[PDB]
């Protein structure tokens, strides 16, 4: 299980997981508490079934929408900041880790998912989704392409899908309307047609995934990829000269990302609860803190009042919030869990001709 | 011959309709000469809604004007009737008089001045209404009173000043009636009358001092006190004679009660 | 596109009233509707919020308690009902849609009224000014201070003047115009009648260092001077 | 004689206050007990007068929809209730006497005092307050938040007798249909619009607005003249 006087901290694999041990032993050179930072493969799935036998790490790192389910079962401790730390990040971010009346868990940053787009190759990027299947065979004639990212996983076709009025749960009168579910609606199934005739017409693939799709931009084969603020280290180096951009509209609407607040939750088996506490508190949502997790991975528009500002300068921050503001937030409902389940599996089914349209939606609302 | 329209004369809609009444007249824009304006010696338009009686000037013998419940600010066009006889002002919102309003109208035997929202009086206004009979004041918002006000009104016999806020009577205010008959002070703020302000009112038969908040432990109220015990055949109230409705302030009992070694002057 | 307000107008102080915001053009259900006012006079001040789907209401301090905000999805229309109403409250009212992040949690963080309706004027009516001329006084012991207090209009003889020294309730130096309330020294006299008054003080010593105003009672409301503190 | 007012409150916003006053060494019930306001750092206020006898009261167009004034002439005690009390409530209060005496008219004696202390915010500053810059001029309009703010800010335009238009969404973003003269940018914590040219339609007052944490608050307003 954990030992008391260690903390065992999971960040998923994508985000700055170095950094954050580098505060790990910030914490270790004055305190005495080793800390030892993993990051397993998902682990947002293994969380809910090694802590309900006792174990797993100390604290979790994950969007917030996850932190439901996990606070559903009790699997989270309450957190207690005090109103004054409570004022050092923005009044905003504290609803997206409130889950019935309690605090779970720490909002870290606001992540987003913007257009990067290579400047070298397309210096004005496309305004609408429409011109896309224009754009590629203008660029099949150098054979380069057009635009490719992660289809594995519904977190980056959703933009497209709740573009011309799609949704995951009405919220209506106080409550999420569980049994309420807008995957079938006109817009939906306007959204991901959309997508699967980009695929048949070959203007991508459906095998696509997160390692082909930004293994394909940082080397200037493709001139746009939909990523988050995670991405833009690797694309640092690799001094592809990019930009950072407002989404494509669809048919008019705006493309509407879901947002998560990447939060820090506390196990609620775990015996170092205060050595948790101490450690965000005081070192992790702290300047030298965050800055050490941002160089490695950027996070996105800080939840640190303090930290904000001084990324403000930041362009691509901007097309980050700029995004975030079109489309809502995620709820954290305990039914997110099989909610991205059936969508990941409605988008697969019909991205690979199993299914139509019509016929993937109808399964998933299903429940 | 000054064929003249009624409504060029007298602004006011509804008051130029009480002129239709007034003279037997079919419409309102008909003419009207200057001898059938003489023809009008009393104007009854108590409860008719009349904002400005701009045009009354020209109406020399109106001898009774009543004009009751109506929206009236501005009765300066009243000071050149000299044939006035009876004023009945009543229900106006007019918060003040002007001064010398009604220095013209020495023909005035009764005035009735109530419910308007006057909070003073001019240092003068009846001091030329020499003919004056009875003076009702009542319903008004008057706390203090000017000194002498009543000097002139040496024809007076009944002056109501119930149900105003007078908070103490000037010294002597009453001192020149002598015909006083019927003097009416209930419902006011009064603590104490003036050392001797009755004195004079050789000639008075009626008087109320009920609903006053007498205040039964200055030395001050003694003169009251000792003035209810003489005369109480004099003091009324709701039913008949009640000399004990002038009760004290918050004992509630008779001022007439009230002993010289039970106030202390140092009170007040 | 348009947002149509109603339900303005005469109020009494304490009274009531509804102002409705009839709604066409854009999605409602998924819109926030804001009610921002704005005084004869000064800025726009926002009152109150709601988010037509998840009902979720908020309201600025100034009417909490007293202001209650609702919408009607079927009806399109929000309507902010106003009880108990102050005459502070006399200002047109607009109303906006938000639109965007709400229908989720942040409803109200971050908003761009893009759309406003017309507005709709709240008018709640069911005065004597003194000014001293000076705030400020210079002295010292053996002193020769006078202080001025003028009405905007006739307070014939009504008007009385107040020692106030910090941590104290107020003396209460002369009454009427000229009258030295019983303990005053012969060192304050009151001077002058009519729109014109003045507060004379002689030796001036080390517990007369206190602010002084005027204060007349003649109309209503009972007006006060802005104060004047002494060196 | 004097008068006692009842002790030191602290409310937060949106409840109730009622405070006492109680008479002693006159008469209570045959003078009247005024009501007076004093915010620290101004001038006194006149409330309410309420004469312990009927008991009557006019009250102060300002104050008419909160003050209560009531009275018990068995305890000689004058109360005061304001409600529901806002943060510019914040004031010392005080009651005093109406003492009459035939010619002498005065207030007498004030009570103590009973302090009342109401709370528990971001204050958008814009400079200039109003400027004067021709057509064809460049006009930056500056508006710094109090508390960090985010890129949270929009900027309105409001010609003389109607409602605001919005220009700027989020500090840099301009919005559909707005000019391209128009533009935002933040540098911290003040945001700052800027119109390149100038045409003779922009003559008018300029709101910034931060909604980081709503409570919502504007500024209070740039205008430019012609």
């Amino acid at each position: 299980k954990i030992e008391e006087g260690k903390l065992v901290i999971w960040i998923n694999g994508d985000k700055g997981y170095n950094g954050l041990a580098e505060v790990g032993k910030k914490f270790e050179k004055d305190t005495g508490i080793k800390v030892t930072v993993e990051h397993p493969d998902k682990l947002e799935e293994k969380f809910p079934q090694v802590a309900a036998t006792g174990d797993g790490p100390d604290i979790i790192f994950w969007a917030h929408d996850r932190f439901g389910g996990y606070a559903q079962s009790g699997l989270l401790a309450e957190i207690t900041p005090d109103k004054a730390f409570q004022d050092k990040l923005y009044p905003f971010t504290w609803d997206a880790v409130r889950y019935n009346g309690k605090l779970i868990a720490y909002p870290i940053a606001v992540e987003a998912l913007s257009l990067i787009y290579n400047k070298d190759l397309l210096p004005n990027p496309p305004k609408t989704w429409e011109e896309i299947p224009a754009l590629d065979k203008e660029l099949k004639a150098k054979g380069k392409s057009a635009l490719m990212f992660n289809l594995q996983e519904p977190y980056f076709t959703w933009p497209l899908i709740a573009a011309d009025g799609g949704y995951a749960f009405k919220y209506e009168n106080g409550k999420y309307d569980i049994k309420d579910v807008g995957v079938d609606n006109a817009g939906a199934k306007a959204g991901l047609t959309f997508l699967v005739d980009l695929i048949k017409n070959k203007h991508m693939n459906a095998d696509t995934d997160y390692s082909i799709a930004e293994a394909a931009f940082n080397k200037g084969e493709t001139a746009m990829t939909i990523n988050g603020p995670w991405a833009w280290s690797n694309i640092d180096t690799s001094k592809v000269n990019y930009g950072v951009t407002v989404l494509p509209t669809f048919k008019g609407q705006p493309s509407k990302p879901f947002v998560g607040v990447l939060s820090a939750g506390i196990n609620a088996a775990s015996p170092n609860k205060e050595l948790a506490k101490e450690f965000l508190e005081n070192y992790l949502l702290t300047d030298e803190g965050l800055e050490a997790v941002n160089k490695d991975k950027p996070l996105g528009a800080v939840a640190l009042k303090s930290y904000e500002e001084e990324l403000a300068k930041d362009p691509r921050i901007a097309a980050t919030m700029e995004n975030a503001q079109k489309g809502e937030i995620m709820p954290n409902i305990p039914q997110m869990s099989a909610f991205w389940y059936a969508v990941r599996t409605a988008v697969i089914n019909a991205a690979s001709g199993r299914q139509t349209v019509d016929e993937a939606l109808k399964d998933a609302q299903t429940n | 011959t000054v064929s003249t329209p009624i409504k060029q004369i007298f602004p006011d809609d509804a008051f130029a309709e009480t002129i239709k009444a007034n003279l037997k007249k079919k419409s309102v824009t008909d003419a009207v000469t200057q001898n059938e304006l003489n023809s009008i010696d009393q104007i009854i338009a108590n409860n008719s809604d009349i904002k400005s009686v701009q045009g009354i000037q020209y109406l020399p013998n109106v001898r009774y004007l009543a004009l009751g419940g109506n929206k009236l600010h501005d009765i300066s066009a009243l000071k050149e009737l000299t044939n006035l006889t009876y004023l009945i002002l009543t229900g106006n919102q007019l918060q003040s008089l002007p001064n010398g309003v009604f220095d013209k109208l020495t023909n005035l035997k009764e005035l009735v001045l109530v419910e308007n929202q006057l909070q003073s009086l001019p240092d003068g206004v009846f001091d030329k209404l020499t003919n004056l009979t009875y003076l009702y004041l009542y319903h008004n918002q008057l706390q203090s009173l000017p000194k002498g006000v009543f000097d002139k009104l040496t024809n007076l016999t009944r002056l109501d000043l119930d149900n105003n806020q007078l908070q103490s009577l000037p010294e002597g205010v009453f001192d020149k009636l002598t015909q006083l008959k019927q003097l009416s002070l209930n419902d006011n703020q009064l603590k104490s009358v003036p050392d001797g302000v009755f004195d004079r009112l050789t000639s008075l038969t009626h008087i109320w001092l009920l609903n006053n908040p007498w205040d039964c432990a200055c030395s001050d109220i003694l003169y009251l006190s000792r003035w209810i015990s003489q005369h109480p055949g004099l003091v009324f109230g709701y039913l008949n004679l009640d000399p004990d409705s002038a009760r004290c302030s918050g004992t509630n009992t008779p001022v007439r009660a009230v002993t010289e070694a039970s106030t202390s002057p140092s009170k007040c | 596109v348009q947002l149509v307000e109603s339900g303005g107008g005469l109020v009494q102080p304490g009274g009531s009233l509804r102002l409705s915001c009839a709604a066409s053009g854009f999605n409602f259900s998924s819109s926030s509707i804001h009610w921002v006012r704005q005084a004869p006079g000064k800025g726009l001040e926002w009152v109150a919020s709601i988010s037509s789907s998840s009902g979720s209401t908020s309201y600025a301090d100034s009417v909490k308690g007293r202001f209650t905000i609702s919408a009607d999805t079927s009806k399109n229309t929000a309507y902010l009902q106003m009880n108990s109403l102050t005459a502070e409250d006399t200002a047109v009212y607009y109303c906006a849609r938000y639109g965007h992040w709400s229908w989720g949690r942040w409803w109200n963080y971050w908003v761009a009224l893009d759309y406003w309706g017309q507005g709709t004027l709240v008018t709640v009516s069911s005065d004597i000014v003194m000014t001293q001329s000076q705030k400020f006084m210079s002295t010292s012991a053996g002193d020769r201070v006078s202080i001025t207090c003028k009405a905007s209009q006739n307070v014939r003889t009504a008007v009385a003047w107040y020692q106030q020294k910090p941590g104290q309730s107020p003396k209460a130096l002369i009454y009427l115009a000229s009258n030295r309330h019983t303990g005053v020294p012969d060192r304050f006299t009151g001077s002058g009648s009519g729109t014109d008054f003045t507060l004379t003080i002689s030796n001036v010593q080390s517990e007369d260092l206190a602010d002084y105003f005027c204060l007349q009672h003649w109309s209503y409301p009972y007006t006060f001077g802005g104060g004047t503190k002494l060196e | 004689v004097q008068l006692k007012e009842s002790g030191p409150e602290l409310v937060k916003p949106g409840a109730s206050v009622k405070m006492s006053c109680k008479a002693s060494g006159y008469t209570f019930t045959s003078y009247v007990i005024h009501w007076v306001k004093q915010r620290p750092g101004q001038g006194l206020e006149w409330i309410g007068y309420i004469n312990p006898y009927n008991d009557g009261s006019k009250y102060n167009e300002k104050f008419k929809g909160k003050a209560t004034l009531t009275s018990d002439k068995s305890s000689s005690t004058a109360y005061m209730d304001l409600s529901s009390l806002t943060s510019e409530d914040s004031a010392v209060y005080y009651c005093a006497r109406y003492g009459v005496r035939g010619d002498y008219y005065a207030v007498d004696y004030w009570g103590q005092g009973t302090s009342v202390t109401v709370s528990s915010d971001i204050q958008m500053t814009q400079s200039p307050s109003s400027l004067s810059a021709s057509v064809g001029d460049r006009v930056t309009i500056t508006c710094r938040a109090s508390q960090s703010v985010s890129s949270a800010v929009a900027w309105y335009q409001q010609k003389p007798g109607k409602a605001p238009k919005l220009l700027i969404y989020s500090a840099s973003s301009l919005y559909s249909g707005v000019p391209s003269r128009f533009s935002g940018s933040r540098s911290g914590t003040d945001f700052t619009l800027t119109i390149s040219s100038l045409q003779p339609e922009d003559f008018a007052t300029y709101y910034c607005q931060q909604s980081s944490s709503s409570l919502i608050t504007f500024g209070q307003g740039t205008k430019v003249e012609i």
